[PDB]
């Protein structure tokens, strides 16, 4: 019960915040919230170190309310709540004479909430109830400054894939109580284990679910809609793309593992998507001139690293990287916002340039963030990235190809955060930023931010190090484990991860300095800044097509009513050729007289 | 007992329409709402307060009534929906008090412990909407009427002849549901009888060929949107399906349970795709309701308890917040003077609290998990794919179109670029709001507690498709 309360409490904050709201002073929403994510990450902490917690309340008949917290769920609440926390400071300096700022909070306090829902759950339909609620409110909040046509397509396509994803989840929902009818994610995978039944239809909801969670994480094909949350406030973005909302795919992942884990197909096909996602976001990524959307391509990148891991069975290792990256992305986007903070929201690459000397403490954070993206080998993202590597490998489904492929990913995402970094601050010189560029607020907490990413690090190490989180996180859940390990060339393999990076931080260095830009490569940056015209072909042959089936179909319903008219005017058009039966002749109405009389008789007979 | 309970919004729109004044009809359908939660609690069951009087003793007709578990929700979702509608109406235009007679006839028709005052109910439910709608607006008025009543009464008057043989065919002494349920029709009797059923219910449940009278009715009404709430409230066909139609005559339902499965799935689709087309608020709602009938009817016909709970749960809960977006709409019309979706814009800035109730009832209506309509529609969902998995499949392509239209109407309408600036809120919309997202709020959060009368008539009659 004291654990509803954890949720209960960016209830009310909400309810405050959005009913009355702007009857508060600015500074306020944020306080009250910050103390209500304080207040939850507490006394989640305290009932985790409690060993756990458990319950249950009557809905639905044969579908109760079952809440259940464990290792798995405890730490993915301590990092929302962190985060969360961290992101409702930077907030709090970040939103400055903006109205709405109870609604910004209100919103916030509605997303914390709901993600917790969905996180401490022992039901497949509180997971969903958590889904469609990061849903909405990632709709809500990407539309603040609602004035704007621009920023408002872009959560309306948002909530509508995420809503594809959702009947997915529905679907497999569907097809896991109609075998077993029990929809609890303890008792079925407790009845799911021995005699397997309809292995067809067990790898049909794993897809129906991995679907979904696509749609959460924006994977292919649903990947478009992540880079347009550039459109929200920066920690809005910072909520959405780093600690919730892509999270979600992962550990559906990892808590239906007992169903993943017995479907090698599945499993494998997983771990293609995402080094597809990998592949897409990092190909496309530096050719974006937009700083919001080239760190969302690097957003699309990692997801596809943590479904890579993920897919082969590194449950425990999908989530270190979802670990580094709720570090070091929240670093990213903050330091990128305070960036655009200073020089007024202009919010380009192009028109930027020579930002190094200017701004202290800030090209500290950006170099900080940029090093961990790209993997340098002494930080957190080194160490991950390098685990999944590995875990290809090791693992299960062959990593044959995978390994290569995610080596040249890290070579490219070097590259790429080269680009960001020199282009941003170094290289030129454009624009203006005179008075006020570094806040207290907001990089304090950004300083938090990037100490941790610094050292979240070798809480999972090889195997000479301590892993901590693989016994942690193993016997709650993800309990089944097979997978072969070596020594002195798995560190061999450590170098040459170590030795990539390197050469492609190099690498992005001097062709992003360079300005050569080849012929060849022009056109590459060109196709990847338009992402290679995949949203050309979305609007092409599903969406406008699904506008002219509406029109088309609202036709085909006046022509329907048309025809029962026509009904109407066949009965008329009868009765009057009835009616004209009637001439008035006497002569005529006695002969029909007759006829009618006999008819009568003959038919007596 | 039920009978006052029943009466009591008929008698106040009796004194609303040769009465006066306009007022006393809001506390009138408060006093319905207070009377009809109160049965609603300690019901025992269905004989909660049964009521047995003669009305034709030589033919086997008598005023029969109680309370279900089914009746006692369903009239409290009426009870609730009509008072609402009476205080925030601002129609006014002294026709308040046919609204309560239909409040009031359908709280009877609920009530029909007999199969013949059911029948009297629906046929006689079709005098207050046409009133309501001929005279207070609308400029093809008759014609719309004419088409929604035509099709009523060409459904219904075969009806008789069903009921009719339903009552003589069997044996059965009287028109009681008791007598006649223990008294079945036998096989190549209960085929007709059914398939007069299924016709009268059908144009009005509504589903997919049949469903050309909703768009013009809504659109013609009094732009305010009682009438259009109330006839919104008049899609009881699912209801009559359930109780009625199927029990009395499963023989020819099991041949026709796949084209009723593709008539209901067809229909939500259809209705969902279509409401994206929709350039006006009333043709937009009236495609969303016909939606919404299409998945409470995959529901019912899918057998499987589960879908059939869900399904009228998601009726009754698709009535209360369609009918609260038909008044939210009359009441922005009443102070902009169009419903165009295209203009008038900005209205989110200017409006502080009628975007969000709007959005809250929207949010239900695309069935948001944490409203009413969730519960239903998800149960509905498993019982149909316990069903037949095609069609709850295809039928489900229906939360991505239902987003759709919900997200682009509401967009287009509230959120964009401020325009001239427009009446913020009224006092009446104040207890209207409160009291509507209070209610969509209990009833989607708990529909543990709800619901629960509405399991063993599911059960019972899902297994009798059984064996």
């Amino acid at each position: 019960m004291a654990l509803l309360g954890t949720i209960l409490l960016p209830l009310l904050g909400f309810a405050l915040l959005g009913l009355f709201g702007k009857r508060m002073r600015e500074p306020l929403p944020g306080v009250l919230a910050s103390g209500l994510v304080l207040a939850s990450f507490l006394l989640g902490a305290g009932l985790l170190l409690s060993g756990g917690a458990r319950f249950q309340a009557e809905w639905l008949p044969g579908i109760p309310f079952s809440l259940l917290l464990d290792n798995l769920s405890g730490f993915m609440l301590l990092i929302v709540t962190g985060v969360g926390f961290l992101i409702h400071v930077y907030a709090i300096g970040y939103m400055g004479g903006d109205p709405g700022y109870s609604r910004f909070f209100a919103y916030f306090n509605l997303f914390i909430a709901m993600m917790l829902t969905l996180v401490l759950a022992d039901s497949y339909p509180v997971m969903f109830i958590g889904w469609e609620g990061v849903g909405l409110a990632s709709f809500l909040l990407i539309g603040f400054w609602y004035k704007n046509p621009q920023y408002a397509d872009s959560a309306r396509k948002a909530f509508i894939v995420n809503r594809i994803g959702d009947l997915g989840f529905m679907l497999g929902m569907a097809i896991l109580w109609a075998l077993y009818g029990t929809l609890s994610i303890s008792e079925l995978k407790e009845a799911m284990e021995g005699p397997l039944k309809n292995p067809d239809l067990l790898a049909l909801a794993g897809l129906l679910l991995f679907l979904g969670a696509v749609g959460k994480s924006a994977q292919i094909p649903l990947m478009v809609w992540l880079p347009d949350a550039m459109a929200g406030p920066t920690p809005v973005s910072a909520l959405i793309h780093a600690a919730t909302m892509v999270t979600a795919g992962v550990y559906l992942i990892a808590r239906s593992s007992f169903l993943y884990s017995v479907l090698p197909d599945v499993s494998y096909a997983i771990a293609v998507v995402g080094l597809l996602t990998a592949a897409y976001g990092a190909l496309s990524a530096f050719g974006q001139t937009d700083i919001k959307k080239i760190v969302a391509y690097s957003t699309i990148s990692q997801l596809g690293y943590m479904f890579l891991a993920a897919g082969v069975g590194a449950y425990w290792v999908a989530l270190f990287h979802v670990f580094t990256h709720a570090f070091f992305k929240a670093l990213l986007f903050l330091a990128s916002g305070s960036v655009i903070h200073a020089l007024g929201g202009e919010q380009d690459v192009r028109k930027m340039g020579g930002l190094w000397k200017h701004l202290p403490q800030t090209r500290w954070h950006a170099l900080i963030g940029a090093l961990a993206l790209g993997g340098l080998p002494l930080l957190s993202g080194f160490w991950s990235k390098d685990a999944i590597l590995a875990a290809t490998l090791t693992y299960p489904f062959g990593g044959v190809g995978f390994y290569v492929g995610a080596l040249l990913v890290a070579v490219l995402t070097a590259m790429y955060a080269m680009r960001w970094f020199v282009l941003v601050f170094l290289g030129e010189e454009r624009g203006h930023h005179h008075p006020h560029e570094a806040p207290p607020v907001m990089l304090w907490p950004n300083h938090l931010l990037a100490l941790g990413s610094v050292l979240a690090g070798y809480l999972a190490l090889p195997h000479p190090l301590p892993n901590v989180l693989e016994p942690f996180l193993k016997p709650a859940l993800a309990e089944v484990e097979a997978h072969h390990l070596s020594l002195g060339a798995e560190w061999g393999l450590i170098a040459l991860s170590a030795a990539v990076a390197l050469l492609g931080l190099w690498a992005g260095f001097v062709f992003f300095q360079r300005k050569v830009f080849p012929a060849w490569y022009l056109a590459f940056e060109a196709a990847s800044r338009e992402a290679f015209y995949v949203d050309r072909a979305y609007n092409a042959l599903i969406v406008n097509p699904l506008k002219a089936l509406a029109e088309a179909l609202f036709y085909g319903d006046r022509g329907l009513l048309s025809g029962y008219f026509g009904l109407g005017g066949a009965a008329r058009s009868l009765g009057q050729g009835l009616a004209r039966l009637q001439t008035g002749y006497l002569r005529v109405y006695a002969l029909l007289f007759v006829l009618g009389a006999l008819l009568l008789l003959g038919v007596m007979r | 007992m039920v009978v006052l309970a029943v009466l009591l919004p008929v008698v106040f729109g009796a004194l609303l329409l040769l009465g006066l004044p306009r007022a006393l009809g809001v506390l009138g359908a408060g006093l319905s709402f207070l009377l009809n939660l109160y049965l609603f609690l300690t019901h025992p069951g269905g004989v909660a307060h049964a009521f047995q009087a003669p009305l034709l003793p030589g033919a086997g007709v008598y005023w029969a009534f109680g309370l279900d578990g089914l009746s006692a929700l369903f009239f409290l979702t009426i009870a609730l929906t009509v008072f609402l509608g009476a205080l925030v109406a601002r129609v006014e235009g002294r026709f308040l008090g046919l609204a309560l007679l239909m409040e009031g006839l359908l709280l009877g028709l609920f009530a029909a412990r007999d199969l013949l005052v059911f029948y009297v109910f629906f046929e006689a439910a079709l005098i207050p909407a046409l009133l309501m709608l001929y005279l207070y607006g609308g400029e093809g008025r008759t014609r719309a009427l004419y088409t929604f009543v035509l099709f009523t009464l060409v459904g219904s008057l075969p009806m008789l002849a069903a009921v009719l043989g339903a009552r003589l065919l069997s044996g059965s002494p009287t028109f009681l549901l008791e007598d006649l349920l223990a008294h079945p029709l036998q096989e190549e009797a209960a085929f007709w009888v059914f398939l007069g059923f299924a016709l009268a219910f059908a144009i009005k449940t509504p589903l997919f060929p049949l469903h050309a009278w909703l768009p013009p009715f809504h659109q013609e009404n009094h732009p305010s949107g009682l009438a259009d709430a109330l006839g919104t409230l008049y899609k009881v066909g699912v209801f009559a399906f359930f109780r009625f139609a199927i029990p009395l005559a499963p023989e020819g339902f099991a041949q026709a349970q796949g084209l009723l499965l593709f008539l209901a799935a067809l229909s939500a689709l259809y209705g969902a795709w279509v409401a994206f087309a929709a350039k006006d608020f009333k043709t937009l709602l009236a495609y969303a309701g016909l939606s919404h009938m299409g998945v409470a009817a995959l529901g019912v016909f899918s057998g499987t308890p589960e879908g059939a709970m869900g399904g009228l749960y998601l009726l009754a809960a698709s009535g209360v917040y369609t009918g609260g977006l038909f008044l939210l709409a009359g009441r922005l019309y009443e102070r902009t003077g169009t419903l165009e979706i295209g203009r008038y814009r900005g209205l989110a800035q200017s409006a502080p609290g009628l975007a969000a109730l709007a959005l809250i009832l929207f949010l239900a209506m695309v069935g948001l998990p944490g409203l009413s309509g969730f519960p239903g529609e998800f149960l509905t969902l498993l019982g149909a794919y316990k069903a037949s998995p095609w069609l709850a499949a295809l039928a489900f392509l229906s939360v991505i179109a239902s987003a759709a239209y919900a997200l682009t109407a509401f967009q287009k309408t509230f959120w964009e670029e401020g325009g001239s600036g427009v009446k913020d809120l009224a006092g009446a919309e104040w207890g209207f709001a409160l009291l509507s997202v209070l209610a969509l709020l209990l009833m989607g959060v708990f529909p543990g507690y709800f619901a629960r009368g509405l399991h063993p008539l599911a059960e019972a009659f899902a297994k009798l498709l059984g064996g």
